């Protein structure tokens, strides 16, 4: 599909549970893809702040 | 077993050049010379 | 033999010794290429104009 | 040379040229549901100076026929102009139809003042049209040069291509209710880049009881929960 | 200085302008008309097939012009709208004038005299579009005519006007039968050329549509083809091409 | 060519005899500003008056279109007085078909219209001058809206 | 004797390898497209295995024919560095020199170079204007320019996928450019870094100016929104140069007015959008 | 720096019957032995040589003194004693050459031999065989004849006689006093102009020949087409006088465009020239120019004149016999058929010109060859009308 | 004259073709045991032997991210999909 805000938040808390279990190479690349995501997003005040 | 001589056409003086590939630098008696599309226009 | 490479002499420039090839390596590719395979099995879907 | 004109040998060349002109940059999305239409565009005003009370994307061209459109909305107001003036005279000759959809059809081949006579500089504007005087729904684009086209879902911005892609891959469909304007939002949301709010997406709605241009109160509660 | 249209001739003497619009109707479009006894018809390629749209103007191609005829353009659209608008007019016009359906050649050629004078007077673009008639008459009974943008029509029986017309025709020419031809065979002929002519083989029902024209008792009728009946028609062309395969 | 030259589409697909128009207006050197307030509209314009053998009675850029709509023009001073005569006779037309005076808006509406046309065909050229026009509205309040050598109008606060 | 070393022979940059000067994710350009790119890495990501196999054929050579926008540089100081890989200035601009006739030599040095280090990529720059032009007609050393053009290719023909080093060319302008390079067998995936494209570029000033950490604190009241949302071009260098337009020291933080000035100063006037819109 | 070149070849191209015969077959075998007594005669010559002679009086004097180590440079100038030549890198030497030193073939602009150490002149190298800067004598004297084309015998006696007028009793106009350069202004249609080259060899059968077709709209600031052009006609009265022929370059490159300024130059520096080099009264020489086109219209009133261009000669399109005739050429080679299908492939034809009917020829031979390969191919005598229609004639949509 | 010889033209390749010539590209490459290559080329509308050498390299380089020897159909058809991105753009639709 092309949903955007649930692909961002998928990667983002991937990220966190990788970052949970220490997975820190996977964890950066699910951030980078979350970023990646994260662009078509222009105001999402409270995700942005959740990506940063 | 001629050769594969490709030539786009589209190269800029057009005199010269050719004469080499015509004769001399085929390097086999038998030669395909194989041009590419003829950029030269109709009546150029 | 013509249109091969040789070697001379510093000052009298007497041949020393009819060198290999080096005018072919140097520009073999300027614009021209030589026989390649490409055999006609690869070629497909044109037979009726082959 | 005082009309539709510059075809040479196979082309249209001032006619893709239109074209190329109303790839514009307002989005302007359209959605067929079968309870009726939703037309959705974008409002994105140069600074707060200007206003979005004040100037509409979507216009009743009547009872139940709304319109949006795309780039050159100074030669927009024209055709729409033109457009309530030949729905009227429909409606005026042939008396009291209530003719909307049955019209719809109608006025967008009368969309023919539209670009077969292009006034020696065609328009730049596609639009969208929509109607529900007929128990069925329709929605339209007519194109700077074509004709009534017929789509089910589509759009006219600058990012046009993947809002086409998005329509068809949320599945436009045709089970879906009259509110697929939430899916119309979405697909803009795709071609906006903003907090789209209330006074920034302009959408209208032609139901079979008839069309409306929702106002900011209702566009804002649809914009909520997204 | 001023820019001025081109409706003049060569140094050889040709009207290049009209020969590249002639040509270009060949690009774009794709039609067939096919004259059978007790009925012709007509085929038609639907070019774009976007699963967007509706399909509710119940006709692309082939336009119904008048009670005893029905056209089909193979042109640019913004002309070919008003073309048919003008030709509806006209028939409608004698009709109104003689109280009688008008003759399909006159119908023709007041369109075609209509296009002559666009290519012959004035800075006008001439009408960039080919059409298809299917009519009966009175006086010559099925008849089948195809004009061009130089106004030039001509009284077909078996004609092609769209892409691969020169395929399209050289299959017609290879596969038909003068006489013995009859409206269902006729049709097995024109869905076979227009399967020859879309290079995707098993051509749907929603990429073809063809009407045909036929004489009830005292009434000319011309019925589109809907999708069920055509997708029929596809089938029994499928089982005939399976024979014929097979039978090898 | 002869795309920049006439009023015909670009290859690129833009306009550009309107894009040029359009600088027209800043050039002729001045400015002028409309603000819309609480309940009131004003507007200013410098009055740039080179020696004093003219007359500061006369040589203003702003004028009464009507007894309640005042506008200001900007750009050429020939193409804003010819806008000013048609936006007035546009005011006193409709105060002729319709009773009630013109709305400010609608004025804004038809002149735009008008440029519009201006643009469209290739005979005539567009006018270069922007106008500023502002006038109370019942229901409204104060109102102001900007017409442009295009046919965009609009315009606040 | 035989020197070893081939790189500084005639200059013209060394080993930017084994060093983090603008990693990868920190681009400001997200992708451009970067995906092809991430398709010219596959190489030297390894893969060449993976090449084969599934009978894939990787490709060789990558042109980028964009303007100054996207920094066209951002994507070789990176990917050098996301998988650790060679990087050479080369600069086309400084070999067309006397040095025509060492220009052969020097081409077969740095591609003996690249060839000694499989993780090693070629990046040449500003060919459209001077090295080897096809339009305007040869004027004087312009034939020494197609002979070390001419020598380019036969290096590169006789790489011939030898091993997984990469050579990639940076260019403004493709017309200008010779076939030999262009045609299919020699280079084949043309990419375009077109402007900053307006969403992007708020994109590209928000990365920046996180870079200097938020603009080496900058006030909350100079948000890019207005800077922004010019449609004045202003390429991603120019992002760079405004953002680093905060050199004003008279105050350890940033305002609104710096960014002001940083737009204000190397500007070209392009508005008057409202009539399309 | 080019004067005439070696014709040793072509050996007797008289074979009879060009087809496989005892007759020609003996010719051949009288030719081949010629060649063997040749090759015999002169190696014996050279072998039992007549007298044996010390070093020939080469290694004794002339040798040594040229030495071993030479450059090859140019020669420029020449002086009463010493001679003035540009060698390599720009290096410029006056000495005087007296060992191996053949004046004639030595001439200015000629690469001469360097000795080095003391650089002076001791050989010259005639063959050089770098003269190619512009090259239009390469294809001088063509071998065609007057029997290659046949049908044609008014035109041939008409160009025979207007390019027999010198040469052939040059006496006459000179007791006459005119010399005229006339040249001859041909017509024809589109599907000749080859032909009109086929009727030029018959001139071609006597001295050289220069073409010039289409060349340029001369762009070019110099101009110098037709200077370049009188340069050549120059060289070609160095040379045996040679024909000029301009085929079509006659009508695009002298058109009669009503134009008068703001026009290719051309019509100010061509036309111009043409007619300064067709008179009479500025250049000698027994040049004559043949002026060939397709089109008589855009004749030039300069050309039109017979005043100075004279012996208008109009091509027209082939008779019946003349069609049998080429056809018969065209045919001879290639043995068509055993029934002889001549005047059927003819008779209901028109406009049917020389380049049509080769073409038509080596097409019935290419589609017999194609699978019908049967030698004298029995299909032959109805495949010459099939690819004798071959269509291609000419199409342009309907208009009608 | 050198071109009177003949004029040979090139046809676009059919679907038949167009199958024959992923055959061809295809025969080298690995893949997985089912596929309707026929019906593959089918749905690329015209198109030429580029665009088919264009496909094989797309489902090689869709078959490498997910590193399986074993081209899937679904990675063919995103192949496909390399024949879109021209389409006509916008709906001009005008013929
Ligand atoms: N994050 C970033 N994204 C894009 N561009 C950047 C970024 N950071 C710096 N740049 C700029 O990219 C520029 C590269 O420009 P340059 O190499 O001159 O262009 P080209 O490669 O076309 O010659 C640098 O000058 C730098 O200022
Ligand atoms: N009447 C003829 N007899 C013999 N050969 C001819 C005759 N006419 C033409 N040819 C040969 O055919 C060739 C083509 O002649 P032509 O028709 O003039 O060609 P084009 O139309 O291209 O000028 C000429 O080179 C000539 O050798």
């Amino acid at each position: 599909m092309d949903d955007k805000a649930l692909l961002v938040e998928v990667q983002l808390l991937e990220s966190k549970t990788y970052h949970a279990l220490s997975n820190l190479p996977k964890a950066r690349a699910a951030l980078t893809s979350a970023r990646t995501t994260a662009n078509a997003i222009y105001c999402p005040p409270k995700l942005q702040a959740t990506l940063d | 077993d001629c050769t594969f001589i490709r030539v786009s056409g589209s190269e800029l003086e057009g005199a010269r050049m050719v004469r080499e590939l015509f004769v001399m630098a085929r390097e086999h008696a038998p030669s395909i010379i194989f041009m590419d599309e003829i950029d030269s226009i109709g009546s150029s | 033999t013509p249109n091969c490479r040789v070697a001379l002499r510093n000052d009298s420039y007497t041949l020393h010794k009819i060198l290999p090839n080096k005018v072919d390596p140097l520009v073999s590719l300027m614009m021209v290429e030589k026989v390649p395979d490409s055999t006609y099995e690869m070629i497909g879907g044109l037979d009726k104009q082959i | 040379f005082s009309l539709t004109t510059f075809s040479p040998s196979g082309k249209l060349v001032q006619i893709e040229y239109a074209l190329a002109a109303v790839a514009g940059g307002a989005p302007s999305v359209g959605i067929k549901a079968a309870n009726g239409v939703v037309l959705a565009t974008e409002k994105k005003q140069k600074s707060i100076l200007y206003d979005e009370r004040s100037v509409h994307k979507v216009e009743p061209i009547t009872k139940h026929i709304g319109l949006v459109y795309s780039g050159m909305g100074p030669d927009y107001r024209v055709l729409v102009h033109r457009a309530r003036k030949l729905a009227q005279q429909y409606y005026l000759v042939y008396q009291e139809p209530i003719p909307t959809a049955q019209l719809v059809q109608r006025v967008a081949s009368v969309m023919q003042e539209y670009t077969q006579s292009g006034g020696v500089r065609p328009f730049g504007v596609s639009l969208l049209i929509c109607g529900w005087n007929e128990g069925r729904p329709y929605l339209f684009q007519s194109d700077p040069s074509g004709a009534y086209f017929a789509w089910k879902a589509t759009a006219m911005g600058k990012n046009y291509v993947n809002g086409k892609t998005f329509l068809e891959k949320r599945y436009n469909e045709d089970l879906e209710l009259e509110d697929a304007i939430h899916t119309a939002i979405l697909t803009l949301k795709e071609s906006f880049e903003g907090q789209m709010t209330e006074d920034n997406i302009e959408v209208g709605i032609c139901n079979e009881a008839g069309f409306r241009r929702l106002t900011p109160t209702e566009v804002k509660d649809y914009l909520a929960a997204i | 200085r001023y820019d001025s249209r081109t409706t003049i001739f060569s140094p050889e003497g040709r009207l290049y302008q009209v020969e590249y619009a002639m040509e270009a109707i060949g690009h774009a479009g794709t039609c067939l008309g096919i004259l059978a006894n007790d009925g012709v018809l007509l085929a038609a390629e639907r070019r774009n097939i976007h699963k967007l749209l509706d399909e509710v103007f119940f006709s692309e191609k082939i336009y119904k012009l008048n009670e005893d005829m029905a056209c089909s353009v193979a042109g640019i659209t913004s002309d070919a709208n008003v073309l048919t608008n003008e030709l509806r007019l006209i028939a409608q016009r004698y009709l109104l004038q003689y109280q009688e359906p008008i003759p399909c050649e006159q119908l023709v050629t007041a369109l075609c005299d209509i296009k002559q004078a666009y290519t012959q007077f004035g800075g006008k673009r001439p009408f960039g579009v080919s059409l298809l008639y299917i009519g009966w008459d009175k006086h010559y009974g099925f008849q089948l005519y195809q004009s061009d943008p130089s106004g030039n029509y001509g009284g077909w029986k078996a004609t092609c006007i769209g892409n691969n017309s020169a395929a399209a025709v050289s299959m017609l020419k290879q596969d038909y039968k003068e006489g013995e031809m009859t409206l269902k065979s006729a049709l097995a002929l024109a869905i076979k050329v227009l399967n020859k002519t879309m290079d995707v083989s098993k051509l749907s029902a929603e990429k073809v549509e063809i009407a045909t024209l036929t004489r009830e008792n005292g009434k000319t009728v011309i019925r589109v083809l809907k999708q069920k009946e055509v997708e029929q028609l596809i089938k029994k062309h499928e089982e005939e091409e399976a024979k014929a395969e097979r039978e090898k | 060519g002869f795309d920049r030259h006439i009023t015909i589409f670009s290859p690129e697909g833009r306009l550009y005899q309107v894009e040029y128009a359009f600088k027209a207006i800043n050039q002729g050197g001045l400015t002028s500003v409309a603000v819309r307030g609480k309940d009131c509209a004003v507007i200013v314009t410098q009055k740039k008056v080179p020696d004093k053998l003219l007359d500061s009675s006369t040589v203003t850029h702003l004028f009464k279109i009507t007894e309640n709509i005042g506008c200001v023009m900007t750009g050429m001073t020939a193409d804003s007085r010819s806008q000013v005569q048609r936006a007035r006779y546009e005011a006193a037309n409709w105060k002729y078909k319709y009773g009630y005076e013109i709305p400010v808006d609608m004025l804004c509406k038809r002149i735009a219209d008008i440029s519009q046309v201006y643009t469209q065909n290739a005979e005539m050229r567009p006018l270069g001058c922007c106008m500023i026009l502002i006038g109370i509205d019942e229901e409204q309040g104060p109102q102001v809206y900007k017409c442009d050598p295009a046919g965009y109008y609009c315009g606040f606060k | 004797d035989v020197l070893p070393p081939e790189a500084d022979s005639s200059i013209m940059m060394l080993t930017s390898d084994q060093k983090p000067d603008v990693m990868y994710a920190d681009i400001g350009g997200m992708d451009i497209q970067k995906q092809e790119v991430r398709e010219a890495v596959e190489l030297p990501l390894t893969h060449f295995e993976l090449y084969k196999q599934i009978g894939i054929d990787p490709p060789r050579g990558v042109l980028m024919y964009g303007p100054p926008g996207c920094g066209k540089t951002m994507l070789a100081k990176a990917v050098a560095h996301h998988t650790t890989a060679a990087f050479i200035r080369v600069v086309g601009s400084e070999f067309v020199q006397k040095y025509l006739g060492e220009g052969p030599r020097m081409v077969r040095d740095v591609f003996r170079l690249a060839k000694e280090n499989a993780p090693a990529i070629i990046f040449i720059d500003e060919i459209d204007a001077i090295a080897t032009k096809r339009f305007d007609a040869q004027t004087g050393a312009d034939r020494e320019v197609q002979r070390i053009l001419l020598e380019l290719l036969n290096q590169m023909d006789g790489f011939d996928q030898n091993v997984n080093v990469k050579v990639i060319m940076a260019t403004n302008r493709a017309d200008t450019l010779d076939p030999a390079l262009l045609r299919p067998g020699r280079l084949d995936r043309k990419i375009e870094f077109p402007l900053p494209d307006r969403r992007q570029k708020r994109l590209i000033f928000s990365t920046i100016t996180s870079k200097m950490n938020l603009s080496e604190e900058v006030d909350l009241e100079d948000y890019v929104a207005r800077p922004d949302k010019i449609s004045g071009a202003d390429i991603n260098s120019i992002c760079q140069e405004s953002g680093m337009l905060a050199v004003r020291e008279n105050r350890y933080i940033v305002l609104a007015k710096d960014f002001e000035k940083a737009y204000k100063t190397v500007i070209k006037k392009d508005e008057q959008e409202h009539e399309f819109y | 720096k080019k004067t005439k070149g070696p014709d040793a070849a072509s050996k007797l191209p008289l074979v009879t019957p060009h087809t496989q015969c005892r007759l020609k077959l003996l010719k051949l075998e009288r030719i081949k032995d010629y060649l063997l007594m040749e090759e015999e005669f002169i190696r014996n010559q050279e072998q039992m040589k007549p007298l044996e002679e010390k070093q020939e009086e080469e290694r004794s004097k002339v040798d040594d003194l040229r030495g071993t180590p030479m450059s090859v440079g140019t020669l420029e100038e020449i002086i009463d004693d010493h001679a003035i030549v540009s060698t390599s890198v720009g290096s410029e030497h006056y000495v005087s050459i007296l060992s191996f030193v053949d004046k004639d073939l030595l001439e200015p602009g000629c690469s001469v031999l360097l000795n080095h150490k003391v650089h002076a002149v001791i050989g010259v190298l005639m063959d050089d065989t770098d003269p190619l800067v512009t090259v239009m004598k390469v294809e001088k004297a063509p071998q065609e004849t007057y029997a290659d084309i046949g049908g044609l015998d008014n035109q041939i006696q008409e160009i025979k006689e207007s390019v027999e007028l010198p040469l052939t009793h040059p006496e006459y106009y000179e007791e006459m006093g005119i010399k005229p350069p006339k040249g001859v202004i041909l017509y024809g249609p589109p599907g000749t102009g080859k032909t009109l080259l086929a009727k030029a060899v018959a001139n071609q059968t006597s001295a050289t020949f220069l073409r010039v077709v289409g060349s340029e709209l001369i762009q070019k600031y110099l101009g110098d087409g037709p200077k370049l052009v009188r340069e050549l006609f120059r060289v070609a009265e160095e040379h045996a006088p040679s024909i000029v022929f301009i085929d079509e370059i006659d009508a695009i490159g002298t058109k009669r465009y009503d134009s008068n300024s703001g026009g290719e130059r051309e019509i100010q520096r061509t036309m111009l020239e043409l007619l300064n080099q067709l008179d009479g009264f500025d250049s000698r020489g027994d040049v004559k120019v043949i002026m060939a086109t397709n089109r008589i219209e855009t004749l030039d009133p300069a050309l039109i004149r017979p005043g100075r261009i004279d012996r208008k000669i109009e091509f027209p399109l082939p008779d019946e016999k003349t069609k049998k005739r080429i056809f018969q050429i065209h045919t001879s080679r290639m043995t068509l058929a055993d029934d002889v299908t001549l005047d059927d492939l003819i008779m209901a034809k028109d406009d049917l010109s020389g380049a049509d009917i080769k073409a038509i020829c080596t097409e019935a031979g290419l589609m017999a060859l194609r699978e019908r390969r049967m030698k004298v191919t029995n299909e032959d005598f109805k495949k010459s009308k099939e690819n004798v229609l071959y269509k291609k004639q000419e199409g342009t949509p309907e208009g009608l | 004259p050198g071109r009177i010889d003949r004029k040979i033209e090139f046809p676009p390749p059919n679907e038949e073709a167009r199958l024959d010539i992923l055959k061809i590209h295809s025969r080298k490459m690995n893949l997985t045991r089912g596929i309707n290559l026929r019906k593959i080329a089918e749905l690329m509308p015209g198109a030429s032997g580029a665009e088919v050498k264009g496909v094989c390299t797309e489902a090689g380089m869709y078959a490498l991210r997910e590193r399986r020897v074993h081209v899937t159909q679904e990675d063919f058809e995103m192949a496909v999909a390399k024949v879109m991105q021209k389409d006509s753009e916008k709906n001009m639709s005008i013929k």
